[PDB]
């Protein structure tokens, strides 16, 4: 007979599964894995006592009755949902053997669904404390969220247009005019704008719980992007308007509200996940969750016991260890089935293919970190009964030298961020010898990387710019990075950006340079929107967001990283062009294809029809494809510095009609029936269109449609 | 309880549906908000209905609502409808389909797999099937043969990924359920069912999952014995054959069940057995036998007194509790490499009909007629690990012996995997980290396993098949004494990094010849058995053949129990069980309890008890965690000379073992062991002893019962002893201090 909270609650043996805290039978069951611990204790906090750094109650765990195998467990009977919990472990302290057991640390359960540290973004704890004590939320016996009948959209992947968004930066600027700027609820007000832009899927930058003050003591910078995860089961509480109210329930419900509101408007949600390392760093870092439970299990360790650095962040998660495998699969399944997330994007995904140290001949009877052809974790994810039918995207490289673009172990299921597409398009559009054939291959979905292995064109995620590196506007303004505001003496950041400043460096230039820059942004968007594969572009690229030449802006909570709703209205022409081009892609049945295009549908042209130029000096690619809706379309890219008049394919009984021309001044860069001057503007080019000709500026693009003429 | 469904439309809109169980009819309400593209009202036509239900404004033109009602007694059905504006245009879903909504069943949840009951009493069903394009649920009433209720699952609402799920308000009036995959109307068994029905060969092979849940079992103060691996003595038994005969004394319909096994615990206690290894108890078909299982979560119903699944569960738990109360561990033989299903529709009962590609290896293996499981596929991995965790947590099982263990390293194509994932997952499962795992290379399939190093991680024990071959050859004057020396010391050539405790030694199992048949039958067809009939084939009346056979049986038992490792005894080898020279495990018969009063059974049981007690008393030699030091073992020949290691004519070996001195705390003597496999007597010399110390003889298998074992003559050091033909002797040095 044993009691815990002033004799009011009974303490029982409990069950070893499921891991974490679960509410049943008028109580909570606690279960946690620890192979190396010799003693364990459950610690409970009231919200007031957590602020004062005091444990309200301690329940020792008996090694006889409270331990099955390597799982410690206990049951408490009562009402505990207004309390927080943590663990205390005892054991060997030997950093040169990989053991970090210490009885004065209270660690957080890795399976906790909410972590309570601080309530407000950027504000430290009492005394300027940037790392106060953390504790986990204890669940309720029932659910408190109404999904209102939400059902999965299950869009085919070829129909997707992906919009990468930062949750806080989306509405943090004052010009958003939302009630709660920078929160999950604040972003709901702006989903109609995304719907009218033409996107149907949003990729969120890391929304797992992280410390934005993690290196605020040294230097003074924030951690804005959030690629340093503390708990994988929890949302970022300081992205919520409630804070720590109701012990994280309000934050969880706000995230669910955002997801439900996005699904109600026909928008899918893809989550960024960072499973390749942890905020605990190397041996000099803080002890929060994993190092205080099983360091040698959760991290990849060398013989002496120092941490491998394949992520370039301090440690490396031991992804292919069986316990870590179960943990990661459980986390992904939890997000899918409880938060209705439609898919995931994995950061530094090559780390998830490196081998575990358990297969060395010393342990059983090829060392740690050797890449594998069939990694068990990828096998478990691809063939999971639930996870096998969702969207899986891998960034197929890491910081340890691995580069697996086109050769990631896919099981014919996995998609990839195509960086070869990025490089080829960046080099071709700015004008460079020897990239016409690569450009034509990029336009077709890169069959040379995906067809042989049995994957489809839509497994390629095409992008020109991302959150890391230059924005679309800075791609045409700067020849080199300006990262001196980062405090690292311009050392950090990509050094080979493959950009061209269109003639002059900086935002102050002549009229012709600015005209050329606008042309080049339109050319980039046209190239993105007529390619086979899934197009993706970054938040604010649709109005020409600029970061001042800084191509690595991870440490600035500042308007350089905020969506400028005031500056968006000054650039309505580019936004209109992007919306119309996305609509055009949606309307054509020959643009997003389920299979690689054949030669009977797609024909390549040059300056003259039917004679493409694949020579090294060529800077001109043109094609025409048959469409079941529009009849036939014709696309041409002139990446040369010389204007040219091009001949159009001869189709007796028909004529070509102009639709897109990136050289023309707005709103005539895109022709719509809302324009009252459409017929007259078309008529003024009839003397060229009649004889199958079209004049092009340098660095321009055109799209034409075939229509009956009799 | 009401259910809600939100459908996206093909014109960028939302249709909201609610189904309420009105306090016995059903009401369906449809609400269409928003207005951009359609203005002049809508009519709800039931998927081409000539009639129509106009939608009326609800709160000022913001929403349009309609209501439909349905009379009771209607079995679960689907309502399908379309929307039309005042132009003729039709509004469909975003998948270009009519709006379809279930009436009478809920959507359900994808976890946990199988059948579960919520607090309110709702019954949830979930089953994985990637390849099936249509899944149906059948409910049966107490008899059934035809379904009382049939429910098709909507491919949109009743699926999450590749898991089909559905919820039911109540299953009152029903006792069983099954699944139908594809268009085939053959009812399949739930792979995750915990209670199953009767195996009925219809005119076919069908079994139904039960809708009842096992009642809570009160374990009491039950504790796992947690016996050390180096102190185990294992008895392998078949549940059916152990007590089936009339001579067992059990009441009828309780003989050959778990209760019959539990009723004979004093037999094991008197033998010195502290661990019992059961032959497979998973449900199976009588056509193929116990080594071809159908189901992985239930005991076989024929092993219970009442013949039902719940009775089997309670009986198995009772037997386990009785064993643990007596300090005896329970180990289970488990088959996870193949099933009892076939490559056609007539013999499909479960996984073959649900998802063939995931659960089974394509085309099987050449020269085989069994369904080989795809063990290293992640879904099968999950099923096997779930089964093991279920048995450990719910039945309090202490360990597992994996039949056909080498097959577990084969990949989907049949290739050999250098890093097999299922074995690694079993070894590092945190729940199972305290249970014993043993790998058995024997296979019931027609093909035979090839040999390779099994990955153990210093955790897996193995069944030592070389031990039996080498002991059999030595007693047949056909092996070098170096083989006997290797096997007596714990088989260091195979368990060097693990220790002698991981070697599970045996001289006879439930396949091949028994102990009695090993000294009675040797034809040219029994060459793979290394047997010697001692002069005459079959039963004999010659007085010398009988003496040689008795000596050989004593020698076999003695060599089994004085070696380093875990001794494993097969049921019936303590009482002269014989199978008339057959090597088929199916030819073994029920144990005969009548003969446990005669001379022979008494000698055998007393010798076994003496050997077990001696192993316990001298655990510093026989219950070690590490091999004996090379400085404490001396090998001798005929008269304290060098042994003939490479001469295949000296079938004689002596072993002198020096006791260690432990400074933690007592003087323990030495051991002298002699083995003579020759047909002629051999003179042996005893090693020189200390001052005032003598040799005390403990065993001489050529003597007469009682007396050939005694706990007796004293012999001074440097003396001479005459070792008879086919004789083994044991000495212990006692200080006359």
């Amino acid at each position: 007979e044993r009691y815990a909270l002033g004799g009011a609650c009974r303490v029982l043996a409990g069950m070893p599964a499921p891991l974490g805290a679960t509410a049943l039978d008028g109580g909570v069951n606690f279960a946690v894995y620890s192979a190396g611990a010799s003693a364990a204790s459950l610690c409970l906090f009231t919200p007031d006592d957590l602020e004062a750094d005091e444990v309200t109650e301690e329940v020792p765990l008996d090694p006889l009755f409270n331990r099955t195998g390597n799982v410690w467990h206990v049951f408490i009977e009562g009402e505990l949902h207004n309390m927080l919990y943590g663990y205390r472990f005892d054991g060997m302290f030997a950093p040169h053997c990989g053991q970090y057991f210490d009885v004065s640390n209270v660690v957080v359960d890795p399976y906790a669904k909410a972590v309570i540290s601080r309530g407000e973004y950027g504000v430290p704890g009492p005394g300027g404390d940037c790392w106060p004590q953390m504790a986990g939320m204890i669940p309720l016996p029932y659910s408190t969220f109404d999904w209102q009948g939400d059902l999965p959209l299950r869009y085919p992947q070829k129909d997707l247009v992906i919009y990468e968004m930062h949750l806080r930066g989306f509405t943090k600027h004052s010009s958003s005019n939302v009630e709660h700027p920078g929160t999950y609820i604040g972003a709901i007000s702006k989903l109609d704008y995304l719907k009218e832009l033409g996107v149907n899927c949003v990729e969120l930058m890391p929304c797992h719980e992280f410390n934005e003050l993690e290196y605020f003591s040294c230097s003074s910078k924030m951690n804005f992007w959030g690629y340093s995860t503390i708990n994988f089961f929890s949302p970022m509480i300081r992205y919520s308007s409630g804070g720590i109210r109701n012990c994280g329930r309000d934050a969880i419900n706000e995230f669910k509200t955002f997801v439900r509101e996005a699904h109600k408007r026909g928008i899918e949600v893809i989550m960024d996940v960072v499973f390749n390392h942890t905020a605990e760093g190397n041996e000099k870092g803080p002890i929060l969750s994993f190092r205080g439970i099983d360091n040698s299990t959760y991290y990849m360790l060398a013989p002496k016991g120092e941490f491998y650095n394949y992520s370039g962040c301090g440690n490396t998660f031991n992804c292919n260890h069986p316990v870590v495998r179960e943990f990661i699969v459980d986390c992904l399944r939890y997000w899918v089935t409880e938060m209705h997330v439609d898919g995931f994007r994995f950061d530094l995904a090559s780390i998830m293919t490196r081998g575990c140290s358990l297969w060395d001949p010393v342990n059983v009877y090829t060392t740690t970190g050797t890449p594998l052809a069939t990694p068990p974790l990828i096998d478990m994810i691809s063939n999971d009964p639930i996870l096998g039918d969702v969207k899986l995207i891998a960034e197929a490289w890491d910081a340890g030298g691995l580069y697996q673009v086109g050769q990631f172990p896919h099981w014919k299921i996995w998609s990839e961020w195509n960086g070869k597409y990025r490089d080829i398009v960046r080099q071709f559009i700015k004008g460079t010898d020897g990239f016409a054939g690569g450009f034509a291959e990029c336009l077709c979905g890169s069959p040379h990387l995906y067809q042989a292995g049995g994957r489809k064109p839509w497994h390629s995620i095409n992008f020109v710019c991302a959150h890391d590196g230059f924005t679309l506007a800075d791609l045409v303004t700067y020849n080199k990075k300006y990262n001196s505001s980062n405090g690292e003496d311009n050392r950090d950041g990509e050094n080979h950006n493959l950009s061209w400043n269109c003639g002059e460096e900086g935002e102050f230039a002549g009229l012709s340079v600015k005209r050329l820059r606008k042309r080049q942004m339109r050319n980039f968007f046209v190239s993105l929107m007529v390619s086979q594969g899934v197009p993706m572009f970054y938040m604010g690229d649709e109005y020409g967001h600029t970061k001042g030449g800084n191509n690595n802006t991870y440490c600035h909570d500042h308007y350089v990283n905020y969506f400028r709703w005031d500056k968006k209205e000054e650039s309505s022409d580019l936004q209109r062009f992007c919306s119309l081009m996305t609509k055009f892609r949606k309307q054509c049945e020959s643009l997003g294809l389920a299979d690689f295009p054949t030669a009977q549908r797609l024909h390549w042209h040059g300056h003259q029809p039917g004679k493409p130029d694949w020579s090294e000096t060529s800077r001109f690619v043109a094609f025409s494809t048959k469409d079941e809706t529009k009849g036939e379309i014709y696309v041409a890219f002139n990446a040369s510095h010389l204007p040219a008049v091009v001949g159009l394919p001869e189709r007796p009984g028909y004529r070509w009609e102009p639709l897109v021309d990136t050289g023309k001044p707005a709103p005539y860069d895109f022709l719509t029936d809302d324009l009252p001057d459409r017929a007259h503007a078309v008529h003024l080019f009839s003397h060229f269109l009649n004889s199958n000709l079209y004049p092009m500026l340098s660095y321009s693009s055109i799209i034409l449609e075939l229509q009956p003429d009799d | 309880a009401r259910s809600c469904y939100r459908f996206r439309t093909d014109d960028d809109g939302v249709v909201d549906v609610a189904v309420s169980g009105e306090d016995g009819g059903y009401a369906v309400s449809v609400e269409v908000p928003g207005t951009r593209g359609r203005e002049g009202g809508l009519v709800l036509r039931a998927s081409g209905s000539g009639e129509g239900v106009p939608l009326a404004p609800a709160a000022g033109g913001a929403s349009l609502a309609a209501e439909l009602s349905f009379d009771p007694t209607r079995a679960p059905f689907y309502l399908s409808f379309l929307l039309t504006d005042a132009s003729g245009a039709e509004i469909r879903t975003h998948r270009k389909t009519s709006f379809r909504v279930p009436v009478g069943v809920g959507p359900g949840s994808p976890a946990p797999l199988g059948m579960s009951i919520s607090g309110d009493g709702a019954v949830n069903f979930a089953v994985y099937s990637k390849n099936a394009n249509a899944v149906s649920l059948y409910l049966y009433a107490a008899a059934g043969d035809e379904p009382a209720l049939e429910i098709d699952l909507d491919p949109y609402i009743h699926r999450t990924g590749n898991v089909w799920h559905v919820s039911l308000a109540s299953v009152d009036g029903y006792v069983s359920y099954a699944f139908c995959c594809g268009g085939i109307r053959r009812p399949l068994l739930d792979p995750y069912a915990k209670v199953i029905g009767d195996f009925v060969s219809s005119n076919s092979m069908r079994c139904f999952a039960s809708l009842a849940i096992a009642p809570s079992y009160n374990w009491g103060r039950d504790r796992h014995p947690r016996l050390p691996l180096e102190k185990l003595v294992v008895y392998r038994a078949n549940v059916a054959l152990f007590t089936k005969d009339r001579s067992s004394g059990l009441p009828d319909d309780a003989a050959g069940t778990f209760t019959g096994l539990s009723a004979k615990v004093e037999h094991f206690r008197s033998l010195g057995v502290n661990a019992i290894l059961l032959e497979p108890v998973f449900p199976f078909h009588q056509v193929k036998g116990p080594y071809f299982p159908y189901h992985f979560f239930s005991p076989m119903n024929l092993y219970s007194s009442k013949g039902l699944s719940v009775s089997a569960i309670k009986s198995m738990k009772d037997m386990v509790r009785v064993m643990h109360r007596n300090g005896i561990e329970v180990l289970l033989e488990v088959v996870f490499t193949h099933t009892a299903e076939g490559e056609s529709e007539c013999q499909t009962i479960s996984m073959r009909g649900i998802d063939n590609s995931s659960y089974y290896i394509a085309n099987g293996i050449a020269g085989c007629k069994a369904s080989i499981l795809n063990c290293n596929h992640p879904v099968t991995q999950k099923l096997i690990l779930d089964s093991l965790r279920h048995w450990v947590l719910d039945f309090h099982v202490d360990g597992f012996c994996f039949i056909n263990a080498p097959f577990l390293v084969r990949g989907p194509g049949g290739e050999y995997l250098s890093r097999p994932p299922l074995l690694e997952a079993i070894t590092f499962d945190p729940v199972l980290s305290m249970t014993k795992i043993i790998a058995d290379p024997w296979s019931p399939l027609d093909i035979s396993n090839v040999q390779f190093p099994f990955p153990h991680w210093k955790r897996w024990a193995e069944v030592n098949t070389r031990f039996s071959i080498d002991v059999r050859k030595f007693l047949k004057r056909e092996a070098l004494i170096s083989d006997l020396a290797t096997r007596l010391c714990g088989s260091g050539d195979l368990f060097s990094t693990r220790g002698p405790a991981f070697s599970f030694n045996h001289v006879s199992r439930n396949s091949g010849l028994s102990l009695v048949d090993l000294v009675s039958f040797s034809n040219d067809d029994l060459l793979s058995e290394s047997s010697w009939n001692c002069g005459e084939e079959g039963p004999s009346e010659n007085s010398a053949v009988l003496q040689t056979r008795l000596r050989q049986i004593r020698n076999f038992l003695f060599i089994l129990f004085v070696s380093l490792g875990v001794p494993v005894l097969n049921m019936g080898d303590e009482c002269g069980h014989s199978a008339a020279g057959s090597v088929s495990y199916k030819d073994r018969g029920p144990l005969n309890w009548r003969g446990m009063k005669t001379t022979f059974v008494k000698e055998v049981t007393g010798f076994i008890s003496f050997l077990t007690a001696l192993r316990s008393r001298r655990g510093d030699i026989f219950q070690r965690r590490e091999f004996l030091k090379l400085e404490n073992i001396h090998w001798y020949g005929s008269d304290l000379c060098e042994p003939g290691w490479d001469d295949p004519t000296s079938n004689f070996l002596c072993m002198h073992i020096n006791a260690e001195v432990d400074e933690m705390a007592s003087v323990r003597g030495d051991l002298y062991i002699c083995f003579n496999a020759n047909e002629e007597s051999v003179s042996a010399a005893l090693p020189a002893l200390a001052e005032g110390s003598v040799w005390l003889r403990l065993v001489d298998t050529s003597l007469a019962f009682p007396g050939f074992f005694a706990t007796v003559q004293q012999v001074p050091g440097l003396s001479s002893y005459h070792v008879e033909a086919h004789t083994c002797v044991l000495f212990e040095s006692k200080s006359a201090l």
